[PDB]
């Protein structure tokens, strides 16, 4: 069916609740209310309060609760209401659940999926739209997934939940219901750690994730009229990186840019650039440049349009690389 | 097997936190001994500010629905809690608001148009006038509590006879930072007033799901500080509680926690919350009759201190000032990326020096 | 395909040499700056 | 000006947390009503375990000074609080220890040599035997409390008649996670036992500097759960409190907070650091009064005590030998325990270190 | 005077306490005890409990206290006992103090210096030795300083304290008393954001920070035995990077490697590689390679010697770059 990304996410959660009695969803307002963005709408009504439930208002406690529940054989899918609140629960995520398999030498493990919305363009209050994927990307023991489409979101979320180690699943607020896409009914999985080619090209590799994939595809449409063929690579997973797909593309084009919504000093672009320069510098016609936000705090809401990277910045930087 | 008196314990402790009330729903004085010393003009002013703030709520919701405001957490129903607590403060006191506590910092000296720029998302809305002792509304629930401990300690260290006051909600009481803030303030015997506005819901979540504590005021016991539960729909009770906390604080006796029992008539915020998903109309109507404006009006009328003309004057005053403020917000120049870079550091680091030049060039057009 | 460090590729262009022609004397066929100069000088 | 009764408030709440005691320092019963039902053999085993644990601390300190152990947090003085609380548990109960709570998880089933490997810093030390319900000692103070609420809720959802028990110190109670853990467990009516061991010091920091709370037991009030302050040098008081908490939990009534008043005769750890305040608490030694209590009942003797000591020394000697003989860690070992399925970066690095180790 | 690094830190702290009455030092066991590593010994004795004091055991509360004291005109120098405990105080650091000048449009500011030890090689318990500099390096509004010598520590700490925005000052455990160095008495400063050349060279640039500076100097001395001349650059500040110094070096040598104690997926090495690729790719005779720890959780203490990067790894990778 033609689904929005939020509908695709709900469908994944419903399917996992149905097929795995150990799956639990919990967090602030996910129960009766069905989530502040309706991502868990109807789940409690269908599957019960023992399985989908509200918690007290405390992110750290939500993290601890998930770790505990996992020690008791459950498959926790907690929600953090906005990923800007990850600062309250960083120890449970990075200090604890990322490390428990290692800490116990495989005696215990954490089949936990943390869902959290992020991303700009919808004029949220402070610390609602921040891109903090760069932080959890640096913690061994986690995987970090960021979909750009309904089809990807459902298949990656199901993979995430079935994965027996901690996965951070980040949902871009701008993409929740701004477009529809055909999504298969029933269960399907998409491999975690696997990028995909959103647009085949010959002249330059544009690597992106989240809302920036759309900005990159928009840019590639305009670059074509200019006689520049851009290959658009959606990372889908930002930790770990799909090195093979990235390098495969860069070796064909000999030119690349990396596009993120995060500040230049944040995000995962520097890691991608470092990996490309390490493995494929004998194919590079030019430096791999980054499209990123300015190194300030996330913008006051009215300043989003002038601060957030967009397709015009992707075009400008692409042509910079083309003309190097 | 031997039985500990666990039931007695819960009973006897919660019995130390009975609901403090001065004015009942009909505006009768039910606690004459506790009546705060306020002049006829102070009483009127308190009523004017509560009416003004109710209009500000109504207009803010209307402006948000028109797209003229952004983030907005409605305040109607909490006027006694927010306005009568502020009324007990002095200019030198420092306020650390949550995201719903905009009316407190407006009355403490933040221009109305800056409050509107805060809603819209503009750096100038947070450029608090010098000497106005407030922070912008805190989005991270509980962060304002641990910061308040430090402000209070700083006041104490400079020997100022002033307090730090901070506000959070029922939801906020579940946060580690709530607990660490009150404990830090107790440990340092610091002049902090902690207010918990219990409006019965944390977004969609009923307060009974936060905790099995019978009161939120008793959470004070974990920090070894006094706690008071008050009728948060009673301006005189709220005032007297905060005034007593202030007196304790400035005379070097450390902090107090105050829990107000109030209600928010409107949604959590204007960004999609819908109370019909989690509460009944019968509950809303029940708390509609407890409206702080209703009893305080009856109390003032029986003393001959309030009239419909005075009330209509305040209302018309609020509407005009709100109309000027939204205009002044609109006339604020749009933010530039170079602006946001410049307020990042006193002296810019190399990366920002570089990016400054890049956006300066971009902005020269 | 050609295997060459970016500096070499850029040097080729600044002097209008098609690098896909040049035979590299570096490791595993890698074309070097001196090979661009040996292609220009005959 | 109108005065609120804050002095009364503080005093009335205090009255609700009097120190629970069954055995005084002379081993005389001062609370016959609350005496727990323990067989003669159980009382003897309780003493054996406390004696054994005291010897374990002495040997662990000596072995640390020899370089034969690494990180070690001394336990001498806390045997009632640690061993008598554990004695009230069942095998199905789940322990979430702090970094000082090694004795509890040993008695619950962690082999002594693995406890030594935990000290030394070897992943095998943390490979808990299957079916033994414990986590390795928690270094992040308070983290174990929020995890305990989740374990307790897990037990509840599966209908198990078991508890999660967790331990922290007085310093621990100032942490946000301390409060969040008890409150979450309270909110879900979860079968959790929270133990606060008040040994008067958080490293160098006196308990008086943690909080103006006059007891730590009363912090339970903030979560709306019962609290008990107990004589932490009294094995029978400690046992009785945890037993009562367990009964309450397993019957669906939710958690309890227990504060034990104890002491550690040794340093904070062996990493970095009044004589009369140390001597004061030396007279309250749980071993002293429990020895007197058992000896007046004809249940204890020098010979039995000497036997347990030699048994402890022999078992410690063999455990340290067994730690010495566990093979050294390789980077490929550490990589292999990171995930169920290695991600691409760890796959590459596994091959690099496999080749280095060849 | 000949000073160890911990002695230089204490001397800097004493100087700032005396020079500026708004300076306050506080945290767990910093007062009476003089700190876990004696970094604050005798400071409370000299300046009193009003200036140097103990706090309750709660990192988040310490962060909050520092912020509030800064709002009241003080110059707080809080301590986090070990930087693995940063997870408890990430909101005060990254969600709050880093953002306050921006959040208030310059109306308030945070003249805060957070001191915290980190780093391996001394067999600490779990979460004591982790390198988490990579996390705070990604937050706009913070500066992150990591000295490797006594002279640098004293000069950088005085600058940090005097700086009117938040500085994270990270002190390597292994370097606290590893060696003595001549250090001027009295006050002096060293600019934040300025690297320096610890060893002049012409064949390869080795970029390092923390305990890896000594490992790199050790590698350079061995490389010279074979006529390979390495220029060793100590970052000193990891955020912001001294681009001009790093680039000046790489343009001269034409080859570079970056050395960090942190895991490959962590630290700041990827940022350095990306900045070099961007600005000096035309100077590279070889790709810029990284020396870093395996992407596992920090090692169980007995595994430190096989896991931590050391001079032998620096030599190996340097040669890889020379022979590329
Ligand atoms: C640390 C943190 N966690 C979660 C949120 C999400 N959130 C925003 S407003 C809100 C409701 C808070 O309820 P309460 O503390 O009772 O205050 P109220 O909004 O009712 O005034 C929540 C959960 C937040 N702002 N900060
Ligand atoms: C989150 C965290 N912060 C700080 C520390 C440092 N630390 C370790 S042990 C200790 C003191 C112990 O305090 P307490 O909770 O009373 O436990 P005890 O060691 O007395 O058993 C401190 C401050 C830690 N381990 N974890
Ligand atoms: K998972
Ligand atoms: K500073
Ligand atoms: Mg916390
Ligand atoms: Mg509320
Ligand atoms: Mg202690």
């Amino acid at each position: 069916a033609q689904m929005t990304m939020v509908q695709a996410i709900t469908d994944a959660l419903r399917i996992e609740l149905k097929n795995d009695p150990n799956v639990l969803i919990f967090g602030e307002d996910v129960g009766v209310n069905g989530g502040v963005f309706r991502a868990t709408e109807g789940l409690q009504a269908e599957f019960g309060e023992d399985r989908v439930f509200d918690t007290p208002l405390a992110e750290s406690g939500i993290g601890g609760l998930a770790i505990g529940l996992a020690l008791q054989g459950f498959r926790p899918v907690p929600e953090i209401q906005f990923f800007g609140f990850v600062y309250e629960v960083m120890d449970s995520i990075c200090g604890q659940m990322a490390r428990i398999r290692y800490r116990t030498g495989g005696r215990y493990h954490m089949p936990i999926t943390i869902r959290s919305p992020f991303g700009g363009g919808v004029h949220t209050p402070e610390l609602h739209s921040d891109s903090l994927e760069g932080l959890v990307a640096q913690q061994p023991g986690l995987k970090v997934v960021i979909p750009s489409t309904p089809y990807d979101a459902k298949g990656l979320l199901i993979s995430a939940i079935r994965d027996n180690d901690p996965v951070i699943f980040l949902e871009h607020l701008k993409l929740y219901r701004s477009f529809r896409q055909e999504v298969p009914e029933g269960e399907y999985t998409i491999p975690i750690g696997k990028a995909d080619i959103k647009r085949e090209g010959k002249d330059i590799t544009i690597i992106a994730y989240g809302a920036m994939v759309h900005e990159s595809l928009k840019a590639a449409a305009e670059l074509e009229k200019e006689g520049i063929s851009a290959e658009v690579v959606d990372l889908r997973t930002v930790q770990p990186l799909d090195i093979e797909t990235i390098i495969g593309s860069v070796e064909k084009t000999g030119r690349a840019i990396v596009v993120q919504e995060a500040q230049r000093q944040a995000g995962i672009a520097a890691n991608v650039v470092a990996e490309i320069n390490e493995r494929a510098i004998l194919s590079l016609e030019a430096p791999v440049l980054r499209v990123a936000a300015p190194d300030t705090v996330y913008p006051f809401a009215q300043a989003e349009s002038v601060w957030l990277p967009n397709f015009k910045d992707v075009i400008e930087t692409a042509k910079k690389v083309m003309n190097f | 097997t031997f039985q500990f008196p666990f039931a007695e314990q819960l009973e006897k402790v919660a019995e130390q936190f009975p609901t403090f009330q001065i004015l009942n729903e009909e505006g009768e004085v039910v606690n004459e001994e506790a009546m705060p010393e306020l002049s006829d003009e102070q009483l009127k002013e308190l009523m004017r500010r509560m009416v003004y703030t109710r209009i500000l709520d109504q207009r803010s919701i209307s402006l948000n629905r028109q797209g003229r405001l952004g983030f907005y957490a409605p305040t109607a129903g909490q006027e006694a809690s927010q306005i009568a607590s502020h009324f007990a403060l002095e200019k030198e006191d420092f306020i650390l608001p949550g995201y719903r506590d905009v009316p407190q910092i407006i009355w403490h000296g933040l221009p109305l148009y800056q409050a509107f720029l805060f809603s819209r998302g503009h750096f100038h809305g947070n450029q608090i006038p010098e000497g106005v002792n407030v922070l912008p509304p805190q989005i991270i629930i509980g962060a304002q509590y641990i910061q308040a401990a430090g402000v209070a300690l700083g006041l104490k260290m400079r020997g100022k006879k002033a307090v730090a006051i901070t506000y959070t909600g029922d939801g906020g009481t579940s946060q580690g930072d709530f607990y660490e803030g009150i404990n830090f303030a107790g440990a340092f015997k610091a002049p902090a007033i902690f207010v918990v506005q219990n409006n019965r819901f944390a977004i969609s979540t009923p307060v009974e799901k936060q905790t099995v504590a019978k009161t939120l005021a008793q959470k004070a016991v974990a920090a070894g500080i006094p706690g008071i539960q008050v009728d948060g729909m009673d301006p005189l009770a709220v005032y007297a509680a905060v005034k007593a906390a202030r007196e304790r604080a400035i005379n070097g006796e450390g902090p107090t926690l105050i829990e107000t029992l109030c209600f928010r008539y409107g949604p959590h915020t204007m960004s999609g919350d819908d109370p019909t998903r989690y509460r009944s109309k019968e509950l809303e109507n029940e708390w509609a009759k407890k409206d702080p404006l209703v009893r305080f009006r009856k109390f003032l009328e029986a003393k001959g201190l309030w009239s419909e003309e005075e009330e209509n004057n305040v209302i018309e005053q609020a509407k005009e000032e709100i109309k000027e403020a939204i205009k002044k917000a609109d006339e604020t120049p749009k933010q530039k990326v170079t602006d946001l870079i410049s307020i990042m550091f006193e002296e810019l680091p190399f990366n920002l020096k570089e990016q400054y030049e890049i956006y300066k060039e971009k902005e020269s057009k | 395909r050609v295997i060459a460090m970016p500096s070499v590729r850029k040097y080729a262009r600044e002097k209008g040499v098609d690098i896909r022609l040049v035979q590299g004397t570096g490791k595993n066929g890698r074309v070097l700056k001196e090979d661009i100069d040996a292609f220009l000088a005959g």
